[PDB]
RNA sequence: ACGGAAGGGCACCACCAGGAGUGGAGCCUGCGGCUUAAUUUGACCAACACGGGGAAACUCACCAGGUCCAGACACAAUAAGGAUUGACAGAUUGAGAGCUCUUUCUUGAUUUUGUGGGUGGUGGUGCAUGGCCGUUCUUAGUUGGUGGAGUGAUUUGUCUGCUUAAUUGCGAUAACGAACGAGACCUUAACCUACUAAAUAGUGGUGCUAGCAUUUGCUGGUUAUCCACUUCUUAGAGGGACUAUCGGUUUCAAGCCGAUGGAAGUUUGAGGCAAUAACAGGUCUGUGAUGCCCUUAGACGUUCUGGGCCGCACGCGCGCUACACUGACGGAGCCAGCGAGUCUAACCUUGGCCGAGAGGUCUUGGUAAUCUUGUGAAACUCCGUCGUGCUGGGGAUAGAGCAUUGUAAUUAUUGCUCUUCAACGAGGAAUUCCUAGUAAGCGCAAGUCAUCAGCUUGCGUUGAUUACGUCCCUGCCCUUUGUACACACC
């Protein structure tokens, strides 16, 4: 459930699916197919 | 009818004149009453800094300009003419407020 | 776990590096004086004179 | 306040632009307006990109839902042409022809650091005109540092353009110095 | 380097939250709940 | 009318009308300026052309912007200054012209304002030419 | 390219003539040295108040201790009776830390250990680099087209000589015409009784004007008390200077010299930008810039506790106070400019209250040309005493007490009152910066700031002497010249 927390949020980054980048130190986040 | 203060704030003068002049002729044109544009002073966020990232060379201070520049008008007209005429201004990269 | 850190370069850092030196705290930057000359044109602060 | 709010949206320009480069180089970013090399994958899958990026960069500035020529544009180009794979001596010819004849009144490529282990020299490609430098540098000349990142150290590359002052559309349309009389 | 032994196959406090499942360990005048 | 002077920093502005012979410098009389040493500096712009030869103008000044002698120097050129005005406008433009005569020949910045102006310092060293010092070797 | 080769030229990073200093004392501070657990490291004209580094938690990267995983994604392990995590009762480490232990309890397919692999580094490598900056360069250079000379590489053009800040230009001339850089460009500081508009600025005519004087006149408050104006201030279009005129010097001219006018005649003063290129210049200790390696759960990752960077046989540099009558001490007069400042909140603080002071208290104004702020600053002027003395300059040196900043002033943050007035009685050889609003003296604001400047970056007040140049020294540029150098004198 803490994990399911943010799984729900949004609708581990390594997995794939999710792509990440920096991008002035705020840790943007992408969902992909 | 209403009382209206408009202000006119950027750092690109050709926008900022660009909009504080039609604002006079936008006026003009239904012949309202209006106190003339007022330029408060320009202020310059001048900053100095040191060019390198480490300390070697000669001490060589650069220093950085943002001039602020900003007006102000005083008009009197209906909320018809204050909606329109605070739409027609949408110029990007000045900042333009109305008060009542 | 943690102290407190509320006060001082444990508080602020550069937006940018994180570093604790250099960082310009004036006009609202909260930025470093590195990250500052690289980026600075970009947030309207030209060179003139 | 007001010297404090255009300073903000000054840096908010800065992180757009930031986040920008980062996020769409795959899809040849230039500058923020957005302006793409191509302006079609900006719409994409009839707007998935976009409403993303949108979404996005609600969630970090706490906005509400509702509320060619290019010296980067080329210099980003020939970033992916390095980094896929091509000559890079023949790339920045490649480059400088190209604006060249796009009509750029002037072209300069440096490229510096291993591209052999050595000392790291700094191989250059310059044609047609260029004044650098004074104010009318400002006035029409594009420039871009950029930094390649191969699976052997980091390349250095400067790509400088001076635009043709007679097709500016906009400000002075000739050279400060230019004295043209007719008789 | 708290091993947690292994709690092979096997009363109640204040807060009812909890799932009548909290059993506590009864050392001395213990009180004091395994929750908090 | 009205007229303004500076030598540094310091602008001082002149009324002059048609008045019974006051001259004001901050609203103290021209007797009390207090230099201490240019209460002859001040006397100069009426002294020079004639004794008193003037009871039928006032001049009201009011001085701020600089220092002590920079403001004494503002109101005697803006005083000066306003009495050229004044002939000029009404009394007539041959006496100006004389008036005018006199004060460039004793000529002390009187009537153009003194271009001399601080120059910006640059970084590296105290002061806008002289440099930090270096013994190095 | 280099030379322990020569010749020209330029430069207060040189001198001449001078001004103010530094070196002689104390102290703030950086560097070297010494020991400590560490006194972190980089840097040796172009290092030494530099790393915007003014180090009590953090800064910190160091020393001694304490945790933790924030070890991505796979693999297999009772782990589908359970893998892990936490936990009060207690000893335990400063830690109310389940670090551990005596000890049994919560939830439960995230974890732990292996097995790779990693992620971070203020870890090394700036003799691997990017970027950036410094220096060469407070200089000036560089290049092709046509033509000429050469078999050719190349050369001339790009120069004897004058003139410029200048390869700036004149002139001479197998060159002509040009290009980048310099200029040009822009920023600012000067002016503009000219245009545009101003209770977010200022000035005058009227009632709100109390004082004095009483034929009415001077200061005068009245910030929503009316009118107009923009001369003072502001900022938009624009104007002015282009060395203008006149004499002389000027190779023939570029230019220069005097006077006049001018707002300003040294590029009008000062800057920003600044080429073809090179440095084994500095930075991996800014970067989520980065090749390689190291580390990786007794960590070199993060975090907490204490110190440390400050330390003292000594040496060096940049600085403030300084050594006194052109002075010190008191009153007394009251003159600036760059600016900075809180709408997610404690920033600049006005005016009252308390306190001798520091500081606290009631608020109040300001998101700002409005309020701090007119920065009611110092320097300085005036008036008195001090009498020419190591004294009454100096507050170095320590103690006692008084508060705020700070969860923390001990290893004095700082301020305040009292107490000793110490070295310094003008500074050796030497040696730094500098040519008019500049030197120097004086203070102000800003960066670092939860608090502290003697640092720096800008600003302004008072405002000189000398000369208007030269190569004597120093530095660099050019030219010539030698070369067995070409990775180019490492
Ligand atoms: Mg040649
Ligand atoms: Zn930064
Ligand atoms: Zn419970």
């Amino acid at each position: 459930e803490d994990r399911n927390k943010i799984h729900q949020y949004l609708f581990l980054t390594s997995k794939g699916y999710v792509k990440t980048q920096f991008s002035w130190q705020y840790y943007y986040y992408t969902l992909t197919e | 009818i209403i009382k209206i203060r408009i202000t006119l704030t950027s750092t690109k003068v050709k926008q900022l004149e660009n909009v504080s002049s039609n604002i006079v002729k936008n006026a003009e044109q239904h012949n309202l009453v209006k106190k003339g544009p007022v330029r408060l002073p320009t202020k310059v966020l001048k900053i100095s800094t040191r060019k390198t990232p480490n300390g070697e060379g000669s001490k060589t201070w650069e220093t950085y300009e943002m001039r602020i520049h900003k007006r102000y008008i005083d008009l009197e007209a209906p909320v018809q003419i204050v909606k329109r005429i605070t739409q027609i201004t949408i110029e990007p990269g000045v900042d333009v407020e109305v008060v009542v | 776990f943690s102290h407190p850190r509320r006060y001082g370069k444990g508080s602020r850092q550069c937006r940018v590096c994180s570093s604790h030196t250099g960082l310009i705290r004036k006009y609202g930057l909260n930025i470093c004086r590195q990250c500052f000359r690289e980026k600075a044109n970009d947030i309207g602060f030209n060179k003139f004179r | 306040s007001k010297k404090r709010k255009l300073v903000a949206d000054g840096v908010f320009y800065a992180e757009l632009n930031e986040f920008f480069t980062r996020e769409l180089a795959e899809e040849g970013y230039s500058g923020v307006e957005i302006r793409a090399t191509r302006t079609q994958d900006v719409l994409g899958e009839n707007g998935r990109r976009i409403n993303e990026l949108t979404l996005l960069v609600q969630k970090r500035f706490k906005y509400a839902p509702g509320t060619g020529l290019s010296a980067v544009a080329q210099a980003e180009s020939m970033k992916f042409k390095l980094l896929n794979g091509l000559a890079i001596r023949r790339a920045a010819y490649g480059v400088v022809r190209y604006v060249m004849e796009s009509g750029a009144k002037g072209c300069e490529v440096v490229v510096s650091g291993k591209l052999r282990a050595a000392r790291a020299k700094a191989m250059k490609f310059a044609d047609g005109f260029l004044i650098h430098s004074g104010q009318p540098v400002n006035d029409f000349i594009d420039t871009a540092t950029r930094h390649v990142l191969m699976r052997q150290g980091v390349l250095g590359i400067k790509v400088k353009i001076m635009r043709d002052p007679a097709k500016s559309r906009t400000g002075p349309k000739a050279l400060p110095d230019a004295v043209t009389i007719i008789e | 380097k708290h091993k947690k032994v292994k709690l092979a196959v096997l009363r109640e406090c204040s807060n009812p939250t909890c799932g009548a499942g909290v059993f506590l360990a009864n050392h001395k005048d213990r009180l004091y709940c395994g929750k908090c | 009318v009205q007229t303004f002077g500076k030598k540094k920093s310091a602008t001082a502005v002149a009324h002059v009308k048609a008045g019974k012979g006051l001259i004001k410098v901050n609203g103290s009389p021209i007797t009390l300026v207090e230099p201490e040493i240019l209460r002859f500096k001040v006397y100069e712009p009426l002294l020079l052309v004639g004794l008193d030869k003037f009871s039928n103008i006032d001049i009201r000044v009011r001085v701020t912007g600089g220092g002590h002698v920079s403001q004494v120097y503002a109101i005697r050129q803006a005083i000066a200054k306003g009495l050229v005005a004044y002939h000029q406008k009404y009394v007539d433009e041959q006496s100006k012209n004389e008036l005018k005569k006199a004060f460039t020949s004793y000529d002390r910045t009187l009537l153009i304002a003194d271009s001399r102006r601080p120059e910006p310092k640059k970084f590296g060293g105290k002061g806008a030419r002289s440099r930090f010092q270096k013994s190095y070797r």
